[PDB]
């Protein structure tokens, strides 16, 4: 459309990847978050994920915002404001 | 003669003329056959290759499926089948397998000296491989080595494979049964640490050292079979064959055989690749399936 | 290493308060430049400090302590890039690494979009081949979680991908039985094998795994990078077949 | 029961009276019987005695190489001074074929005792946490002579228990076959018992593929800290050819100046070195000795090595080395060179006593080739000082004459290359004493092609059938066998042909098509035992219903070969491929 | 040459000729012949399976004087790729090697086989010992004792 931008590395969103998923923001596709009882959480170690085998990055994951949500949520004088709606 | 002998090749290469070369002295030509009558003017293109592959792995039409079944054919009891089935097996191919049979049997005195080094052996093939292995043993090892070794014969067991029940626990209660190895102390067995392979370390030391000798021989039926391909069972074997007093005779049917087995099980575990086919029917292993 | 470098460079102009000082800007620079990477932690922020503050001090001099801006252009590589890990990547055999190129293909390929550039037989009878791919695709499968598929596919690409051998002479009969080509020997075999041990080929997950079953699915995990990797070693070319769909 | 039917059950073998033959040995006469019972015996000693010996070298070398790493191991493994006291020492062993048992060093003020852990034992965590607490609390007890719950506690509290402190090394066996979320929880919980200032810990990994394959599968919170301090070594059997080198030279000073070995082997030896990196030494070690087996069993001058046996010189034999293709070359150059013919006449088989005395002459020889390959190695290794290299190469080099062309990829010893090449010509008497794979045997039975070879006969059908033509009419197949193909030939012909789907009863009619009629009712006639039978056979459709009867059997044989994957359950009315030829 | 031409013509006495021309038997001709006026609908050049039908019973037939005397083989060549006027030979090759392929399983060609024991150019009861994994087999390095015994006449008048 045109001080300057710079963009980060695949080695550099790795990182953060996790920081993101450790606070509550994505999910996985199928996932089951915390077993209630002893032998829920006990059949829990026992047992193992695809999520769990399959490498980092094509793992399906899942969304707890929507777009509109988050546009209506921060402050529009952002730069990034443009690009909150689809 | 490697600088004269191109020499006379070369030389001789420009002497004959191709003009005069008869290759057959007592021949009479080739006529003009009279009738054309006879002569009668009535799928894929590659068939072993991976084009082959490729054009017959294409696409087919529905209408064109031919929605037959066996039921447009006679069915009837399965007693008569194998009556004829067996018929067919002694009476068919009876004097070629036989003098077949008796050409392999030759090579008897090297699958010895190979054993005697320690070396386990294969047998891999079309056919049934039960009629060959069952002989060769019985009739050949135990006699021959008890008499080298100077007594009573070596003892065998037989692993039949094939059956879909064939566990290795009480496989190992035989070796401890005939071998009669030592037990484990509790220092050892660490944290349910599974005895039959503890064991089996240990009384590998303990035989590091014993007389180079035999004292018993276990023979394998169809070791890719259902209930014995398991990964359990093969390292058991795999770990098994270090030993210098025993060593097994193997018989495999399956293509992808080879590769159920790793490579340290290869190097642990020595086969000697030996081919033997037959085409025989496997009249008897046609009871499980 | 602070007395270490203050001994090493030799010079007799130093206090604490200057000490102070320029560890004060180093870590100001490092705040500058890795807040955006995570922000209000500390813990990774000593634990990369820790591993580049000596880097840093093997730089720093009497010119680049009396003005620390061209001290910090010349450690400006470590903030840029903190490249904390660790020319070869691997002492492997041939096949294992030529195989593995293999199965990165017959996942991220159509297979019927490969026959147009997968071969290399002259035709003899008659038959035609297909058109290959008329629309492009603008996902480029690589963003993509990988297919299935069966080995007797693989055997076939890596037949046709793999390296020229048994080398002929066009005599009399050199090459009337030579066969130069490899075939279905054991070493591949069991090379395989010792790749699902390796866990970088990935079939189905399972408790009393069967690698021998007609029904059988298999896969890999490895992303685009390593298998990038092996091919510049190698001398093999790869890139093509994927850089022109998207 | 019948015999088969059971599992692993057992039998015992009788035995006859006896034999008193001192032939109870594998090896055989040969030449018709023209062999001597004792030069059977002496061929037996002289190879078990051979066998020993060459094996006291393996024993050596494998112990030697094995004495190598576990002193690198400690040297690496000890003493490193670490100087947070926050950072345990973590080891990678780049492609260690992970089996191998390492030493521990007591050093005295410390209590040690190894941790390993396997694919098997390492579902979850707190299994193996009481694996390691169990092997530490029974191995630290005894040695000094209550008892504590397994946990993490204890290894903290070891102090206030025994007295002394302790040191740990850690071994995953299989570092890549295990769960790695599991890894990653049980590695966080072991980085807790760094705040008691009175223990030391020791991590390493036995990596079989690479260090980059694998430090970004695993997430970077651990890898982040395994960067601070870290050893890496290049693992191998095969490490640089400073034990490989050794045992080629072995071999050839062992059985020096009798036997030597064509470009053929040589090459063959040296592609299948690199085939299998981790086992390479073993196979070759093998297959020499299976190479020395079939040299022993099929040579009958096996017994002219050692020289005590020259005196039983016999005349089968001379006839038999008489027949010597460059000793025939021989005989002609002196034929050509000299237009009279005294020294012919006196020393060849007219005469045998020449011949015998040539014979003797012309095996005292060194092979002069032998030793030259053991002083390049000299030269090599006391001027160029290397060990990063193969002396079969080498071998196969000279073999081929570009030895000047190979050794020119080092390109030091060029003011010598000249008088170091030994310009490669046959000898006399080459084709007794000599190795390599003309027979075509070692990829018969090391390497086969395993699936090429069996479709081989499956297609052919006729390397293997008697071709006999005149014992027919004993046989009931006779007039059958001749006429017919087996059941299992045409199937593979018709399947390989066929498209990859395959219906069931138009196929089958498609290939009963290829059957004759009478002539298998002329078959079944000839056998007048099933009464059962006949009656089937006497009605017409009954040859279509035999044709069905070995079509179910083969199809049902040829499914658990592996041939095809049974398609459309709840239908079995059409089929697939899966296996190809070539 | 003789083998880009596309979608040729033949008759019974033109490949009879070309086959005629080495004076082999009518009944290899006749079955060739047959091979073709069965199989001969979707062709590309007919030059292609003639030649190598012919080259292969060739092959099957001279198996005893190509043994006695290796020169044969080139001479044969020679004469197949002057005949179709071509220089190159890698494409004779393909043409016997794919005949073999497409004719390696019917019974006409199993007669012949077992008629001229060629079966790759071993004999049978040679070849199953080669491959059954023993070292008693016959690799005739040596020589035979009758080729001794007449070579000695060579040298007995070596005084001349």
């Amino acid at each position: 459309r045109i001080n300057t931008i710079k963009l980060w590395l695949k080695k550099d969103v790795k990182n953060v990847w996790e920081n993101l998923v450790q606070l509550d923001f994505f999910t996985e596709k199928s996932a089951v978050g915390l077993r209630d009882n002893a032998t829920a959480a006990f059949y829990a170690s026992n047992y193992q994920f695809q999520g769990t085998m399959i490498p980092f990055d094509l793992r399906s994951y899942q969304m707890q915002i929507i777009l509109q949500e988050l546009r209506r949520i921060i402050p529009k004088s952002n730069m990034y404001y443009s690009w909150t709606q689809l | 003669l490697k600088q004269i002998i191109m020499n006379n090749l070369k030389e001789y290469k420009d002497s004959t003329s191709p003009g005069k070369l008869t290759l057959s002295r007592n021949f009479t030509p080739t006529p003009v056959p009279k009738n054309k009558k006879l002569y009668q003017t009535s799928a894929s293109s590659f068939l072993d290759t991976f084009e082959g592959y490729f054009d017959q792995r294409k696409i087919v039409r529905t209408n064109a499926k031919s929605r037959h079944t066996m039921s447009m054919a006679p069915d009837v009891t399965r007693e008569e089948f194998s009556l004829v089935s067996n018929f067919f097996n002694e009476n068919f191919q009876k004097r070629p397998r036989q003098k077949l049979f008796e050409i392999q049997k030759k090579m008897f005195p090297q699958y010895w000296f190979e054993l005697t080094q320690g070396f386990s052996l294969l047998f891999y093939g079309v056919g049934s491989k039960r009629n060959f292995l069952e002989e060769f043993a019985i009739d050949y090892l135990s006699p021959k080595i008890a008499y080298s070794q100077l007594v009573n014969s070596i003892p065998c067991l037989i692993l039949n494979g094939y059956n879909p029940s064939c566990n290795y626990r009480d496989v190992f209660k035989e070796i401890t049964d005939l071998l009669v190895p030592a037990e484990l102390t509790r220092s050892e067995t660490k944290y349910w640490g599974n005895h039959v392979i503890l064991q089996i370390q240990k009384m590998i030391d303990f035989y590091k050292n014993q007389p180079l000798d035999i004292k018993l021989i276990l023979v394998v039926h169809n070791l890719d079979g259902p209930s014995i391909r398991k990964n359990t069972f093969q390292t058991m074997l795999s770990f098994l064959s270090v030993i210098r007093q025993i060593a097994i005779v193997a018989s495999t049917d399956h293509i992808y055989a080879p590769l159920l087995w790793d490579n340290m099980k290869a190097q642990n575990y020595n086969f000697v690749f030996h081919d033997i086919s037959n085409f025989e029917p496997s009249t008897v292993e046609s009871t499980f399936q | 290493c602070l007395r270490k470098r203050i001994i090493e460079e030799q010079i007799t102009d130093c206090t604490d308060d200057q000490f102070q000082n320029v560890a004060a800007n180093f870590i100001h620079l490092i705040v500058q430049a890795f807040h955006s990477y995570t922000g209000n932690d500390i813990f990774a922020l000593n634990d990369l400090i820790d591993f580049k503050w000596p880097k840093y001090v093997s730089r720093i001099t009497k010119e680049n302590i009396f003005e620390p801006l061209a001290l910090y252009k010349s450690a400006i590589k470590l903030f840029l890039s903190t490249d904390d890990n660790l020319s070869q990547t691997y002492d492997l055999s041939i096949i294992s690494k030529y195989l593995l190129i293999a199965s990165y293909i017959c996942s991220y390929l159509e297979p019927r979009y490969d026959a147009s550039i997968f071969s290399r037989k002259t035709r003899i009878i008659q038959g035609r081949a297909a058109y290959g791919r008329r629309k492009k695709k603008e996902v480029n499968p690589r963003y993509l979680q990988p297919s299935l598929f069966a080995i007797e596919r693989l055997l076939a690409i890596f037949q046709a991908i793999f390296p020229i051998q048994g080398k002929a002479e066009s005599g009399s009969l050199s090459a009337l039985r030579e066969e130069s080509l490899m075939k279905a020997n054991i070493e591949v075999f069991q090379n395989l094998s010792e790749l699902h041990t390796l866990k970088l080929i990935a079939t189905t997950m399972n408790k009393n795994i069967d690698y021998l079953s007609p029904k059988v699915r298999w896969k890999v995990n490895v992303p685009w990078e390593i298998i990038k990797e092996i091919s510049e070693s190698v001398h093999f070319n790869i890139s093509d077949y994927f850089s022109d769909i998207h | 029961f019948a015999d088969a039917q059971r599992s692993h059950y057992t039998v015992y073998p009788s035995l006859p009276q006896s034999n008193k033959n001192d032939k109870h040995i594998p090896f055989v006469k040969l030449l018709s019987g023209k062999e001597s019972e004792v030069n059977v015996e002496k061929r037996w000693e002289l190879y078990h005695q051979l066998h020993s010996h060459f094996h006291d070298q393996v024993d050596h070398i494998i112990d030697n190489i094995e004495a190598d790493l576990k002193a690198e191991i400690s040297d690496l493994l000890y003493s490193e001074t670490t100087q947070k006291r926050r950072c345990f020492n973590t080891i990678f062993l780049l492609g260690s074929d992970s089996t191998t048992k390492i030493e521990l060093k007591d050093e005295s003020s410390r209590y040690n005792v190894l941790i390993e852990l396997t694919p098997k034992e390492s579902p979850n965590v707190r299994m193996m946490l009481r694996r390691s607490m169990y092997k530490l609390y029974s191995a630290a007890d005894a040695e000094e002579h209550n008892d504590v719950s397994y946990d993490l506690s204890l290894v903290e509290n070891f102090k206030r228990l025994f007295g002394k402190d302790l040191a740990m090394v850690f071994n995953f066996k299989d570092v890549d076959s295990i769960n790695f979320n599991t890894l990653d929880n049980f590695i966080i919980l072991l980085k807790s018992a760094f705040k008691y200032d009175h223990v030391k810990i020791s991590l390493i990994f036995n990596i079989n593929t690479n260090l980059s394959n694998i430090e970004k599968n695993l997430r970077q919170s651990t890898i982040r800290l395994l960067k601070r301090n870290y050893h890496k070594l290049d693992v191998s059997s095969n490490k640089g050819f400073k034990y490989g080198n050794q045992i080629f030279q072995s071999f050839l000073d062992t059985v020096d100046g009798k036997l030597n070995l064509s470009d053929r082997f040589v090459e063959f030896i040296l592609s299948k070195m690199a085939n299998n990196t981790n086992h390479n030494l073993q196979l070759l070690t093998k297959m020499l000795d299976y190479s020395l087996m079939s040299y022993f069993f099929q040579n009958a001058f096996s017994v002219f090595i050692d020289p005590v046996n020259v005196d039983f010189l016999n005349d089968d034999y001379l006839k038999i080395l008489s027949r010597c293709p460059t000793f025939m070359f021989f005989v002609e150059g002196l034929i050509k060179q000299h237009a009279p013919a005294d020294e012919i006449l006196s020393l060849l088989t007219n005469k045998n006593r020449g011949l015998e005395e040539f014979f003797v002459e012309f095996l005292v020889r060194e092979n002069p080739i032998n030793g030259h390959a053991k002083f390049v190695a000299r030269f090599l290794e006391e001027e160029l000082n290397i060990t990063n290299f193969n002396l079969i190469e080498l071998y196969h080099n000279l073999l081929i004459g570009k030895l000047d062309s190979y050794l020119d990829r080092w390109s030091a010893c060029k003011e010598y290359k000249d008088r170091l090449h030994f310009e490669p010509i046959d000898t006399i008497f080459q084709e007794l004493f000599t190795l390599d794979n003309r027979s075509g045997l070692l990829t018969q039975s090391i390497f086969p092609s395993y699936k090429s070879n069996i479709e081989d006969n499956l297609l052919s059908w006729e390397q293997v059938l008697p071709s006999l033509d005149k014992e027919n009419y004993d046989t009931l197949s006779g007039d059958l066998d001749k006429i017919m193909a087996p059941v299992l030939g045409q199937l593979f012909k018709l399947y390989r042909e066929a498209n990859m789907t395959i219906n069931i009863y138009d196929f089958y009619i498609a290939f009963r098509e290829t059957l004759p009629k009478e002539e298998i009712l002329n078959f079944i006639r000839k056998d007048p035992s099933n009464t059962k039978l006949l009656e089937l056979a006497e009605t017409p459709d009954a040859f279509d219903k035999v044709a069905l009867i070995l079509f179910m059997q083969a199809i049902f044989a040829f499914e658990n070969m592996g041939l095809i994957k049974f398609q459309s359950t709840k239908s079995y009315d059409l089929v697939e491929k899966c296996v190809w030829r070539g | 040459s003789l083998l880009v031409k596309k979608y040729c013509k033949m008759t019974t006495e033109e490949i009879i000729r070309l086959c005629n021309d080495f004076e082999l038997p009518r009944e290899v001709a006749y079955k060739i012949v047959d091979e073709y006026n069965i199989n001969a609908s979707r062709l590309v050049c007919p030059w292609q399976l003639v030649c190598g039908l012919v080259l292969n019973c060739t092959f099957i037939v001279f198996n005893e004087r190509r043994r006695k005397d290796p020169r044969i083989d080139h001479f044969i060549v020679s004469k197949m790729c002057s005949l179709m006027l071509t220089s190159k030979v890698d494409d004779v090759i393909e043409c016997v090697k794919l005949v073999k392929e497409l004719i390696i399983g019917e019974k006409w060609f199993r007669d012949l086989q077992i008629r001229y024991d060629d079966f790759d150019g071993i004999r049978y009861d040679e070849i199953i010992f080669r491959k059954l994994g023993s070292m008693l087999q016959t690799t005739n390095i040596l020589v035979t004792d009758d080729q001794y015994n007449i070579w000695k006449k060579r040298i007995e008048m070596d005084l001349a």
